[PDB]
């Protein structure tokens, strides 16, 4: 506590004044080996020191399987495809089995030699003293009424209205750039300048403009698309057509953009041109509306499901379900549609088909119900 | 000539000259820390925060967030003229055409699941001990924007990859759930596609959410979270020298530097093998997402599964009060708003309800706690539920059971199974308390038997305290420490005989290792009881 | 064989048996 | 400093309190209007009134400012042109004249009406007392030779071996992911798959490629390279022309993506197809390598300067100077393009010319020197 | 009725129970400063800062970064059909189509 | 962008400490590359203003 005592004071007699004011008391502190000639010191040490050699031995390895290791990619029925799978796992049990040795070897310090020491420290929480707790709120206060804040009413108060005025700015300024308007004429249909929501690729551009139920060829965006007979499948086909709009083709780079938005940035595109069994059509319920939507025990469903819009792609073509793999709402194929099952509400919108005068599967135009998973803006 | 002992001075003279950090270095290398098991649960969070921030920077120079449609031509043979986004191209390239790329990309994917299940874990500890009552309420609450900040930071960090399974994840999510959204739903879908689903600037704005905005909440949080947890003394359990207004533990500058110095080396040693052996995430098994395909199945990570199960059980409930309608997808917005909001604000129900607004300092042992502890394995096991009827898909496939009973034991189940967990875990917790008062009353039950001279089998209890000029013990008083139930645990076992695992040392160097076993574990034994009644 | 499935239980029964049954072995129970 | 007494302690005597404890002295300290009705009192906190006004009546204009603006981008000549190129400035005038505004009235809150102080406050820096630095060299210390490293010799020589080969492991891991080969063969030419930066588009593939000298037809995007004869420019040509596989074509998605890699996605590509005026030629040096690379007061350097790489584009066609916009080299186009000036101190690449039997521009090969900055790897 | 004055001493013993931040923040508080211009130099390099940062936010929600090759097709009357990257695109997209994106755009540059 | 092909590819690839190696490290190949701008992304939003936030 003064100069005239620290200069003789030793190592332990400072590290309990080093305590005192702190309030840490270490009550036991006792080394781990008191014994010095003990034979079992000397075979703790190299247990501590095998491990710690151990993650010097494998960070070295990973030094070497890193550089010298055929790291490059190699097919599945190539020569160095086993050689390559090793390469990944061999950076991992060589980089994380150093540290893990590492590890282990500076707790098994810290285990066994270490001195265990039991420290008690007060917390002095729970309340600051009145010395402290009053000079602090006549120090916040004085800062207050001494500001002249209080009695002056007019800079007070528009103040809030300048803050609030300029808060209100920035947040609009800040949020306002990204408020897009989701109910702007946009896409171009036969009736002109209709919604997003309230189109879909099925919705005619002009009057008569006849798209047609065309499969893809494997891997839809890149493969150019190709028409559908009514002949084509036999009993579920389930076959996904998309909206070709008999005018777009395959083989330029002016129309190959077509395509990719027709599929890879077009959602509500593919229905499932599913085919009923002719021996089960009187257990067969249509809709309402949706009446003569079908061409010849044809029927086109969308796959967009209704109930969070993943592509109900299974179908298991037995018993006439359209089972979405996501969360699993098993529309009932031959009843519109109508979910018998999962989280699902609604049907799926069924699209009208009748045959070209060629003979080719075309669309009698747009849905009746938006294809979408339920705005809130939606009628039904 | 390298010295390091008059270099060391002589450093260390030049810091307190310029600054003087050592009357505010001291009070930090004199912090006292518990050391208990259930106290480096949180330390699990953080270290694998640490290793999410060095394995995120190494992946994000590489790369490249955009949507724009780019065909393959590289290195992966079945993934070859293929349209796919950029975002899924430079993450097939991170994988496969850079030197140890895939080991960093699967450690992180790791290492973000351990983020997410060592939060969980050190909630159950937070929970269950008590540790949010008086003071530590604030860093409940600072705690757990954490948990709800890492659901998300997940769950915008396997959307960047654009793959087929993690599209339809933001196809159900973010274009599902919130279009459904009563007052605004389809204003917020453009004010988050910047258009319809999926447009092109989703994965950009993903991106940066998920590299500098919620990082850089996260991080700020921690800062906010370790201080206030450095600076109110860390709660501790209830014991011998542990009296609601000390620390009774270890130090910071020779132990708990190291002890959880090397702790953080085994964490990123355990994520370092499992980066290494096991696959993670092979986003080129399943193709890039264009919206007219889909997997098997559709499910997120296991922190975001719980969302994707209560999406399955809440039956097909719509309203339709107008020429507007209300879809299921909002029960799962509503009730994942009430779920967080319950758990933001339990340490203020939990007050209200039993009036405890005393200053607490000592943990409340969770078998203390009947109702407390059954009110958790409750929301553990609806938790457990809805994580479960989210891979109902592989449920049906692999245990063989159906796809239409396990939603029905999903939904009568979440009815059900928190009811019946509360009350075999209420009286589970009871049923702990009357086994700590059999031994207090009576002594730890040894084993052993004796046959009394006139029949009479008897148990042989050791009593744990003193003892009557009769041979009942006298009742101890229960003070919320752990109770020994088990004699080798109360060092009757003894010492194997010191030497190696084969061959032994010389017994005159075994005499004198076993006397300062004794002479160690007694001289620690009779500081705590010469602290005890210093106190009291 | 993969998906996140397999990866929540072989997270937590390999990830966090092996990172609380560390915690056990450097910390103490009291 | 007891709980007796602070309980009648005024504001005022206990910010002299709380001065005294942390060591501040707050010397003058006076009210900035001491006399209560002075009617200039009145006037001045209108004054700091109507800055923090102005804020919440133009921080309220950026509000509709905002909203209410014609922000739509509009052409050059259109008819709302005007209202467009104020939209900008009109954020600009509304925000930040808002709270440049309530910056000015919160100064003129301070200067005015919050009170004069000067407070000092002795730092205690320069060194700790004595009790705090022994009192921590002997607690590091202690828990350095108490710790019992130092006589354990081979722990703390595998501990640097051990982190020091995991240092080696991770810095060698965490970097030897981004090192390429500049060397690797990559570009399939003639001459068995030569490396980058001995490849610059010029290179024929095979040995009668015959690489025309193309030029473009303005908008170099989607544009086809149409031929070029050597009568077509009269003198003082800067025609900056490219190579042209004679296999492309234009229209198709495929062959498309060859004029993306020779253009945006390939340097070192053009080059000046430079004429000479007929009264010039006595005074033209030609490199002693580069002898007969020109036919007909034509000539082919290339756009892409021997110091740093931009491309060289001005021609002034009095004085043959080839200065490039960048850092200003000047080159020399009647003397091998040896720099008059800058810093660059190489000449420029001269391409080959012949003409075609049909009578078109024929590039006869790549050049002699590397197209590039000056690479450490350089045989020139 | 508010009151303000009760409601902020309340308040204030919530903070100083929970915590303690009573000798540790009147520190922070009675810390001198001093007053000259020439220190204030310091705090326009601090508070350029904190401008760079949120209207650097805001500008990264509407930028992507890449350099894949995308004709226009967009507002901007010159620059259509030009084959610019991703990264050029966005950024007229925050100059033209982003109501109010060419202020924060120049304001982050200044 | 011609600021990039003077500064970062002029000066970079002349420096005789190591030579042009470095130059298809902060690239990935031949200027202008297709990693540029995403790695003068990733440094210029986190990795740089958070070494200048922590300074
Ligand atoms: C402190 C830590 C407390 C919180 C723990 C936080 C970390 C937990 C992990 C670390 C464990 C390591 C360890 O053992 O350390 C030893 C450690 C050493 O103690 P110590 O070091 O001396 O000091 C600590 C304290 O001093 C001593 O404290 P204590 O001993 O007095 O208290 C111990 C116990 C307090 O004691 C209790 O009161 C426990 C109450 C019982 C809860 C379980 C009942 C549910 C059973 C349902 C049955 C259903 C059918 C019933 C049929 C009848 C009708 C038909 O702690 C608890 O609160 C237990 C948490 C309750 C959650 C249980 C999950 C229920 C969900 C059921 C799953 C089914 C749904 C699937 C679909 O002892 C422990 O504290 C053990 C901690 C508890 C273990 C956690 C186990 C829960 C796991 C949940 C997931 C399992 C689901 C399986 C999925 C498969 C589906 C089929
Ligand atoms: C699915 C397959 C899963 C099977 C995998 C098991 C493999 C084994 C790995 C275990 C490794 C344990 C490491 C820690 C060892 C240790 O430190 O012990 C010393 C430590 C200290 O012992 P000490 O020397 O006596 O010190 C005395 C102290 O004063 C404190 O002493 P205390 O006596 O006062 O405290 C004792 C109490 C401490 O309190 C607790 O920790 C409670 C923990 C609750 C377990 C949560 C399981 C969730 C149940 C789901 C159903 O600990 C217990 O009694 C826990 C019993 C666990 C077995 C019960 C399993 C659930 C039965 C479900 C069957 C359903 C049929 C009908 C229902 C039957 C009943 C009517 O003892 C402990 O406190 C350890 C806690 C044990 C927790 C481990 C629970 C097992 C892991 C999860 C089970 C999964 C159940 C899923 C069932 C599926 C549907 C039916
Ligand atoms: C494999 C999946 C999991 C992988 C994770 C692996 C690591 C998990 C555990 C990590 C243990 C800490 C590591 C350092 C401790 C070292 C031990 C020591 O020196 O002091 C004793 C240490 C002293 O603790 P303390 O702080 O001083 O105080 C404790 C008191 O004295 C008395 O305390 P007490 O009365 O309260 O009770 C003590 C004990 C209660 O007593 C016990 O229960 C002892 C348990 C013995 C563990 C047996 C091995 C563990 C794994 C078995 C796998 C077999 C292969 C199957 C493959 C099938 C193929 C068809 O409680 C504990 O110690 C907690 C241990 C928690 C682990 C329980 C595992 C639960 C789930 C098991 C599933 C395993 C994953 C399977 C996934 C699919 C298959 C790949 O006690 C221990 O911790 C014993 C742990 C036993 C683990 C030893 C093996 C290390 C694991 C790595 C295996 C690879 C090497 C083998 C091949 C190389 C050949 C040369
Ligand atoms: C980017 C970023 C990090 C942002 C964080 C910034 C941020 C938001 C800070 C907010 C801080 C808050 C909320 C503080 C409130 C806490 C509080 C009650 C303060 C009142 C102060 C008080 C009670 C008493 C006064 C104390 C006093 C007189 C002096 C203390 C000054 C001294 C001695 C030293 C300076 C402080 C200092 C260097 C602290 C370092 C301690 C820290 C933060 C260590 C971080 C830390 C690490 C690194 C661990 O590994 C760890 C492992 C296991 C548990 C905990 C920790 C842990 O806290
Ligand atoms: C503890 C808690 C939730 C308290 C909250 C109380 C409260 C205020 C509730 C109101 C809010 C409500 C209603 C919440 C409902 C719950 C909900 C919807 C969300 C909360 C999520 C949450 C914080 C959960 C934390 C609890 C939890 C899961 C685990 C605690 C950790 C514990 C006690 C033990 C872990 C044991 C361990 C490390 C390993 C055992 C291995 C096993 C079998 C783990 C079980 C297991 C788990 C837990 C998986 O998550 C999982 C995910 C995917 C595949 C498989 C598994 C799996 O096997
Ligand atoms: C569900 C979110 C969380 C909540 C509610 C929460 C709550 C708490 C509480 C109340 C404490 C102090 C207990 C005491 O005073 O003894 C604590 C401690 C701690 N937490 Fe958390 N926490 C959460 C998440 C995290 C995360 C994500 C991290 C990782 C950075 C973390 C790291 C820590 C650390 C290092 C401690 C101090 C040591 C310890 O007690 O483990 N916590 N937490
Ligand atoms: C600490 C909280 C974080 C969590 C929980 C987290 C989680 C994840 C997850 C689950 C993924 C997907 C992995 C995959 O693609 O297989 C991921 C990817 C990514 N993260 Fe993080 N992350 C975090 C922080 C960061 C930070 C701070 C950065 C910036 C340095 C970052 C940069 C990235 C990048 C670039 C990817 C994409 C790499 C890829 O697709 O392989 N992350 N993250
Ligand atoms: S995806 Fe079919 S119900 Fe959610
Ligand atoms: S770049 Fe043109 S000379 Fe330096």
């Amino acid at each position: 506590p003064t100069d005239a005592e620290l200069a003789e004071m030793s190592r332990e007699e400072l590290v309990k004044l080093g305590g005192k004011i702190d309030g840490v008391e270490t009550i036991f502190k006792e080394p781990r080996w008191p014994v010095p000639g003990t034979k079992a010191e000397k075979r703790t040490e190299r247990l501590v020191a095998y491990w710690l050699m151990l993650g010097g031995l494998s960070g070295l390895a990973l030094l070497l399987v890193f550089l010298f290791w055929p790291w490059e990619y190699q097919p599945f029925g190539s020569e160095g495809e086993f050689l390559y799978s090793l390469a990944t796992p061999l950076y991992g049990l060589t980089f994380g089995l150093s540290i893990l040795s590492i590890g282990i070897g500076a707790v098994l310090f810290q285990k066994k030699f270490i001195p265990e020491e039991i420290s008690v420290q007060d917390r002095h929480d729970g309340r600051s003293p009145e010395v402290h707790r009053k000079t602090v709120a006549a120090n916040l206060t004085d800062a207050l009424e001494g500001s002249t804040l209080k009695r002056r009413k007019v800079i007070g108060l528009s103040l809030g209205i300048g803050l609030g005025a300029f808060g209100a700015g920035t947040l609009v300024a800040f949020i306002g750039g990204l408020i897009k308007n989701p109910w702007k004429p946009v896409v171009p249909t036969a009736e002109g300048k209709k919604a997003v929501l309230w189109t879909s690729g099925w919705t005619p551009r002009f009057k008569g403009e006849t798209i047609y139920l065309a499969r893809a060829t494997g891997r839809p965006g890149e493969s150019p698309f190709v028409k559908m007979r009514p002949e084509d499948i036999d009993a579920g086909g389930m076959e996904t057509v998309f909206p070709w709009r008999e005018s777009d083709g395959d083989g330029t780079t002016v129309e190959s953009e077509h395509k990719l938005t027709e599929i890879a940035m077009g959602v509500r595109n593919p229905v499932m041109l599913i085919r009923i069994k002719p021996a089960d059509m009187h257990r067969v319920i249509k809709r309402k509306g949706q009446e003569s939507f079908n061409f010849g025990e044809l029927f086109a469903y969308t796959k967009v499901c209704s109930h969070l819009g993943c592509p109900s792609s299974l179908y298991e073509q037995q018993t006439y379900r359209i089972l979405c793999p996501c969360h699993q709402s098993q529309f009932d194929a031959l009843e519109f549609a109508k979910p018998i099952f999962g989280p699902a509400a609604r049907a799926l919108a069924q699209l009208p088909i009748t045959i070209d005068e060629d003979g080719y599967l075309v669309a009698n135009g747009d849905f009746v119900e938006p294809v979408g998973p339920a705005f809130w803006e939606r009628k039904s | 000539s390298p010295d390091f002992a008059k270099l060391a001075a002589a450093q260390g003279d030049a810091i307190d000259s310029r600054y003087h950090p050592s009357a505010a270095v001291r009070r930090q290398l004199n912090k006292v820390f518990p050391t208990h098991w259930s106290f480096l649960l949180g330390e699990i969070a953080l270290y694998s925060f640490i290793i999410l921030l060095l394995t995120g920077v190494w992946l994000t120079l590489f790369f490249d967030p955009s949507m724009a449609h780019v065909t393959y031509d590289g290195v992966y043979q079945p993934l070859r003229g293929v349209q796919m986004s950029r975002a899924y191209e430079t993450a097939l390239d991170i994988s496969f055409e850079v030197r140890g790329g895939l080991f960093v990309r699967q450690v992180h994917h790791w290492a973000a699941l351990m983020f997410a299940a060592s939060i969980m874990v050190h909630l159950a500890r937070i929970f269950f001990t008590g540790a949010f009552r008086r003071p530590r309420e604030a860093n409940w609450v600072i705690g757990s924007l954490l948990l709800i900040l890492a659901m998300f930071e997940g769950f915008f960090g396997y959307s960047l990859p654009d793959d087929l399974l993690s599209g339809t994840g933001i196809r159900a999510a973010l274009s599902g759930i919130t279009m459904g959204i009563p007052v605004i739903g389809t204003w917020m879908h453009w004010a988050l596609f910047g258009g319809d689903f999926p447009g092109e600037i989703l994965i950009p704005r993903l991106y940066a959410l998920h590299i500098l905005l919620i990082p850089g909440i996260i991080l700020a949080l921690i800062g906010a979270h370790l201080a206030l947890v450095w600076f109110q003394k860390h709660t501790q359990f209830p014991g011998p020298g542990r009296t609601e207004t000390n620390v009774v533990g270890v130090r910071v500058m020779p132990v708990f530097a190291v002890k959880s110095g090397a702790f953080f080396a085994m964490i990123t040693g355990v994520l370092g093998l499992m980066g290494g052996l096991l696959t993670i995430n092979p986003i080129w098994n399943l193709g890039p997402y264009k919206p007219s395909q889909v997997s098997a199945g559709s499910q997120p990570d296991f922190y975001m599964m719980w969302t994707d199960g209560l999406i399955r059980l809440w039956p097909a409930w719509e309203f339709y009060p107008f020429g507007h309608t209300i879809p299921q997808g909002v029960w799962v917005a509503v009730g994942m708003g009430l779920v967080f909001a319950l758990l933001i604000a339990y340490p203020f129900i939990e007050k209200k309800v039993t009036g405890d607004d005393a200053h607490h300092n000592l943990l409340q042992r969770p078998r203390d706690v009947p109702v407390r502890t059954a009110i958790g394995s409750m929301a553990i096991a609806l938790y457990l539920l809805l994580t479960f009827a989210c891979m109902n898909d592989i449920i049906a496939l692999k245990f063989h059971i159906s796809l239409n009973a396990t939603t029905w034991i999903g939904r009568i189940g979440m009815v059900v199974l928190p009811a019946i967990v509360y009350f075999v875990a209420y009286r589970w917790a009871i049923s702990l308390q009357r086994s700590d008062r059999e031994v207090l009353e009576h002594g730890v039950e040894t084993g052993i038997i004796k046959r009394l001279p006139h029949g009479a089998y008897v148990e042989l209890h050791q009593p744990l305290g003193p003892v009557d000029e009769h041979g009942h013990p006298i009742p101890l008083e229960y003070a919320g420490a752990p109770l020994p139930k088990r004699m080798n645990k109360l060092g009757s076992g003894g010492a194997p005989g010191t030497g190696s695992f084969l061959f032994p040392d010389p017994a005159v160097e075994h005499e004198a290792l076993t006397e300062a076993a004794h002479a160690s574990e007694h001289k620690s034994l009779t500081a705590l009881k010469e602290h005890q009644d210093r106190i009291h | 064989g993969f998906g996140p499935a397999p990866e929540g239980m072989a997270m937590w029964i390999i990830g966090m048996v092996a990172a609380i049954g560390v915690a056990m072995w450097i910390g103490s129970r009291a």
